[PDB]
């Protein structure tokens, strides 16, 4: 409370550093002669690859990497030029 | 105010914040906005023209 | 669609996509306005 009104204390996160990652807009998967694409269902998540060539997803508000699963992707027919090429073995479990 | 508006306009194409002035095409930003509106499912038949 | 395959689209823009089992929630009852189907016709 304040004279004829009120005061708000807002608590916010202040970043002091940034993590740099190599992000892909989708995965072009070639299962034999069947070429299709996989895109991240949630547009708020960024997809990248770790040292062990395992796909990970992180939010852009905070760096909280998590392992990517098949349920996080949507299958489409075409592929984009900026998609990372992969086979069935390299796809997330 | 003019510097503020110019910086706001230029921040759209800025790819990273921790280094130099690395830029991305404006069409890529437009495509990201479109995906935010609705998840695009026709990658081949893009019609941004 | 024409091939009796279920599809999902947002209402803001027409962007049809194939429907998977992870997009559905299972409940006990059924509604009158539900489409009848068997196990074979369910999305993969
Ligand atoms: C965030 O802060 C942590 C903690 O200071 C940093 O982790 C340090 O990283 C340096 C450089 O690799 C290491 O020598 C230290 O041992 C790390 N400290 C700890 C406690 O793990 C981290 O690098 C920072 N993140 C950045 C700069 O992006
Ligand atoms: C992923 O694979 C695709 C398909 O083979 C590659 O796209 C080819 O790129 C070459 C080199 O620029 C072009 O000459 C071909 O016309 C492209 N083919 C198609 C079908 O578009 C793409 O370069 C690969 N990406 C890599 C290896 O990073
Ligand atoms: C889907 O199947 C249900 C269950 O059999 C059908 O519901 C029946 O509809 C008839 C005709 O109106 C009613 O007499 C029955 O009482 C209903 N049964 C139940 C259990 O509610 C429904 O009509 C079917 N929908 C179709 C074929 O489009």
């Amino acid at each position: 409370a304040a004279p004829n009104g009120m005061i708000f204390f807002h608590t916010v996160l202040l970043p002091t550093a940034y993590e740099t990652v190599t992000a892909w807009s989708g995965i072009c998967a070639s299962d034999g002669d069947h070429t299709f694409g996989l895109v991240v269902k949630d547009v708020q998540l960024t997809l990248f690859r770790n040292l062990d060539d395992k796909f990970y997803l992180t939010p852009r508000t905070m760096y909280q990497p998590r392992v990517a699963t098949i349920s996080d992707f949507v299958q489409i027919e075409g592929c984009d030029v900026l998609f990372v090429n992969a086979t069935v073995i390299e796809l997330p479990g | 105010m003019t510097m503020y508006t110019a910086s706001l306009a230029g921040g759209i194409t800025l790819g990273a914040l921790g280094g130099g002035a690395v830029a991305i095409p404006f069409a890529v930003a437009v495509q990201a906005r479109l995906n935010y509106v609705a998840l695009q499912t026709d990658v081949l038949n893009k019609n941004q023209q």
